[PDB]
RNA sequence: GAAGGCCGGGGGCUAGAAGGCGAUCAGACACCACCGUAUUCCCGGCCGUAAACGGUGCCGCCCCGCGGCCGGCGCGCGCGUCCCGCCGGCCGCCCAGGGAAACCGGGAGGCUCCGGGCUCUGGGGGGAGUAUGGCCGCAAGGCUGAAACUUGAAGGCAUUG
RNA sequence: GCGCUGCUGCAGUUGAAACGCCCGUAGUUGGCCCCCCGCCGCCACGAGGAAACGGGAGCGCUCCAGGCAGGCCCGUUGGAC
């Protein structure tokens, strides 16, 4: 059965976006998967989306530009420890120059940045680069 | 490794198919494995028709046939020259 | 007797219109004549090795009939590395042949930095991985210092190519010394396709060339 | 813009009409199917595209870097006189391997631009094309595979009548766009010419 | 461009973008072609010299489809209507 | 839960383990010819194994294009069991992609750029699916399942002869 | 060494390895939605509680392995954390 309607909706944009699309459709329109497409649209990697109602999980539509080459998430969110990023960071990005780690906060969802900013930690969701 | 897609055999949404003995050895072969041929000819060979017509009595007598089917196994059929073994491009080609 | 070129490039490179192997490569134009890199080399900056020496056999009626098999690379310890092949009946020639084909195939390596950006780029610019065989390789971007961690076969091939600070992982049977190499060569040579945003911008095209 | 005796040269040269096979990648230059099977095309498309296309060409400062490719029979004659007012080269005939990456070909060339009235007949120079960083342009019917095919003209491909009348309104329109011929006058060479005379 | 600390770039060169995929064209991708479309007088019948230049890389090519991103990126950049 | 096999009753034409006999052979108690018991068929009940194979676990999402067949529905017309589509199923070829390759491509793709959920199995080759225990079974046997000792290769796909 | 015990991070068509198939309990996993209330997990800070070892500030046992000294006009000389 269905579960991580993130994964999908990551995994059908990256493979649009492989053969150079410019406009993809998502079944689910969950909150988690429009605070990953804000962050997106911030950053620069995905521009426009629209929210399509039809009272049964409504429909989103979205916008490539290229750019983006991956995208993923992680399945069982582990707890990340404010002090305890930069092995992540490694293993996870290409490189400590660019790239965009989530994760849920009590202070909401922001990246690896922000937190270690703040330095406090949380729950993480996903990455992209 | 795997030689042939079809496994050496035309068998699709099933698991057992039924059975038939080869025509010149007797053994027992499935359906769908066996090489089939079917052939009409005249009782009467084509070098003696006119003579056999000539002999009759009956105004436009026709000729009757001969309508068989033909079952061999693959080793007779190879045997027999009704098959050739075919080179590795070639297996590919389903014409008669 | 003299160098007369036999395509429109070498003739531009014959006379003094080109004026630099990168107004070269920006174009991806292939390279037939290895009078090419030399004429930007003049000197020999240039460095050669031979990786490996092999014998291949061929069974036949009457005994049997061996070859040999070459492994070269070549670069000027900035930023360019090629690596090529050659096969004979004889060492010499093969090794002429395997280096001439080297010469012919190279590529520009990009380089970055660890965290601070200070002085001339001294690692990989980011994670790089490549694939030959049964081998895989991944390059990781190491802090000034570090050395190269590698094998003595593949830490020839990045210096031959410029850096002084990299992190390597090798899988498969790596006991095979061409696919190794071909793997980092992939891995190097897809260095300057992988975008990253500082090249984001956008730039218009030019008419000229 | 479409002049009507263009479109009536078109419709007495069977030039619209297609085949009973259909592509997705062709289906936007589709007006309608008829009863039969056979397939229909769109005359201002099609036009559009020859203008288009001829823009491309005349955008070549050199024409002799330019390469014509026809090894069907009936396209020869086109091709030649095509070559011939619009100072071209011709490859007619069969097409050997090595012509663009053995320099050691004696027939050897560096070309700009590729011209082909036929991918399944010419796609193997299509190949080599895309060895040595070459763009390429087609003629293209209604069923065609696009593989390496940069611009396509959507018309049929078998009929010498159809055919010839293509090549001529390319070369009219590159004459026109070079200066030679203004639009007003209709050119002194005939379609006639290039279609292929029995005997 | 990648700046050091002082801001001055370092990049020994910037390659090409695919026009259509904003995707980089490598030193060796030997499929990668570009070409240019001529502008035409306010009379016509003539070209004022200023090519518009386009560039596809070989990936796009293998799989189709420059033709419709083409003649998108004409009306874009050309009233080609 | 195939076939074979077992217990108790029926029935008894074909073929046919065992057995016998004639050839062939150096020998031939095997291949070939002939006769022929159990069995093969029915009822009730045990056994619980097969190359029980797509040698590919179940649920779920995205995915180049072409074509055939099956069932149901709808659209259009010039009303033909026409052609244009939808759902579900069985198939063939194949661009990318993947792989040691053969090859897969309705995934064996989206994975060292290596995290959708659940279950099971494997860790060089022999000894060995053996010994000793336990359970099931009328029995034949099935499930579970070692060690000592030995050994430097055994295997997969492909190339030339 | 060993990504040959694999959480990070193995393999399961052909190399060793998907139970013959279905149902099914413990077990594991479970679509979307409510703007602020209570509870569990979660993150940060804090208290409290032994030193040595380990990290680590300062001190030229001739250096060092070490030790907590030592200088004159020493933070109340210091031995912080
Ligand atoms: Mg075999
Ligand atoms: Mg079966
Ligand atoms: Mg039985
Ligand atoms: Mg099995
Ligand atoms: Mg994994
Ligand atoms: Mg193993
Ligand atoms: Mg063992
Ligand atoms: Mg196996
Ligand atoms: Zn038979």
């Amino acid at each position: 059965v269905r579960i991580n309607v993130l994964r999908d909706a990551l995994k059908s944009i990256c493979n649009a976006q492989r053969i150079g699309k410019k406009q993809v459709i998502v079944r689910p329109s969950s909150k988690v998967i429009i605070e990953f497409l804000q962050l997106m649209q911030k950053n620069g990697y995905i521009s426009d989306f629209a929210v399509v109602d039809n009272h049964r999980s409504n429909r989103i539509v979205v916008n490539l530009i290229g750019r983006l080459n991956k995208a993923g998430v992680i399945s069982p969110r582990f707890d990340i420890p404010a002090n305890d990023i930069e092995k992540w960071v490694v293993n996870l990005l290409p490189s400590r120059l660019f790239g965009h780690i989530i994760l849920t906060t009590s202070q909401g969802i922001m990246d690896h940045i922000e937190a270690q900013h703040r330095q406090i930690g949380g729950k993480v969701i996903g990455y992209f680069y | 490794p795997v030689k042939r897609r079809n496994n050496g055999r035309s068998k699709y949404n099933c698991g057992h198919t039924n059975i038939v003995r080869c025509q010149n050895c007797h053994r027992c072969v499935p359906k769908d494995k066996v090489i089939k041929r079917f052939t009409i000819r005249n009782i009467v060979d084509n070098t003696i028709a006119d003579d056999v017509l000539n002999a009759c009595v009956i105004q436009g007598f026709a000729i009757p046939k001969l309508y068989n089917k033909v079952q061999y196994c693959v080793s007779c059929s190879i045997h027999n020259h009704i098959v050739r073994v075919r080179s590795r491009e070639d297996r590919k080609i389903r014409t008669p | 007797e003299e160098w007369h070129p036999s395509t429109k490039l070498g003739r531009l490179v014959k006379a003094g219109k080109i004026e630099s192997l990168y107004d070269i490569f920006k174009y991806s134009l292939p390279i037939k004549e290895t009078e090419i890199i030399d004429y930007f080399f003049p000197k020999s900056e240039l460095a050669e090795e031979v990786c490996n020496i092999m014998s291949v056999q061929k069974q036949t009626t009457a005994g049997q009939r061996t070859r040999f098999r070459a492994h070269v690379i070549v670069g000027n310890r900035d930023g360019f590395i090629g690596y090529g092949a050659g096969v004979s009946k004889e060492v010499a020639n093969a090794i002429k042949k395997a280096a001439k084909n080297a010469r012919l195939n190279i590529v520009p390596v990009r380089r970055g930095f660890w965290g601070g950006k200070l002085g001339d780029p001294h690692t990989v610019s980011s994670k790089l991985s490549g694939k030959c065989g049964s081998v895989r390789v991944r390059l990781i971007p190491a802090p000034r210092g570090a050395g190269i961690v590698a094998s003595p076969t593949v830490a020839k091939v990045l210096e031959f190519a410029g850096v002084s600070d990299v992190f390597t992982r090798q899988s498969g049977h790596s006991r095979t010394l061409m696919n190794s190499v071909g793997a980092v060569y992939n891995a190097l040579k897809s260095s300057y396709s992988i975008l990253t945003p500082d090249l984001w911008k956008k730039e218009q095209l030019d008419h000229v060339q | 813009q479409l002049k009507e005796a263009d479109v009536k040269k078109m419709l007495v040269a069977t030039t619209h009409l297609g085949v009973r096979n259909i592509d997705r990648r062709m289906q936007f230059y589709i007006f309608d199917r008829q009863k039969d099977g056979t397939f229909v095309f769109n005359l201002q498309k099609v036009w559009a595209k020859i203008v288009f296309a001829a823009r491309i060409l005349v955008t070549i400062d050199d024409p002799a870097e330019i390469a014509v490719v026809a090894n069907r029979p009936d396209a020869q004659r086109a091709i030649l006189k095509f070559c011939k007012y619009t100072h071209a080269t011709a490859f007619p005939g069969r097409f050997i391997p090595g012509n663009f990456t053995n320099r050691m070909n004696p027939n050897y060339c560096e070309p700009r631009l590729l011209l082909v009235n036929d991918p399944v007949v010419d796609r193997q120079a299509i190949l080599e094309a895309s060895y040595v960083n070459i763009p390429t342009i087609s003629l293209c019917n209604s069923d065609a595979n696009l593989k390496f095919i940069d611009v396509a003209i959507p018309c049929n491909n078998k009929t010498p009548m159809s055919i010839g009348l293509i090549y001529w309104l390319l070369a009219r329109e590159v004459l026109r766009l070079k200066g030679s011929i203004s639009r007003t006058e209709e050119w002194d060479v005939k379609p006639d010419l290039f279609v292929a005379l029995p005997e | 461009g990648m700046k050091n600390s002082s801001g001055v770039v370092v990049d020994a060169y910037i390659p090409r973008k695919c026009s259509a995929t904003n995707r980089l064209i490598g030193p060796k991708d030997h499929a990668a072609v570009q070409l240019s479309v001529a502008r035409v007088n306010d009379k016509g019948k003539m070209i004022e010299n200023n090519y518009v230049t386009f560039a596809f890389c070989g990936a796009i090519r293998s799989r189709g489809g420059v033709d419709s991103a083409f003649m998108l990126l004409a009306q874009e950049h050309g009233l080609m209507e």
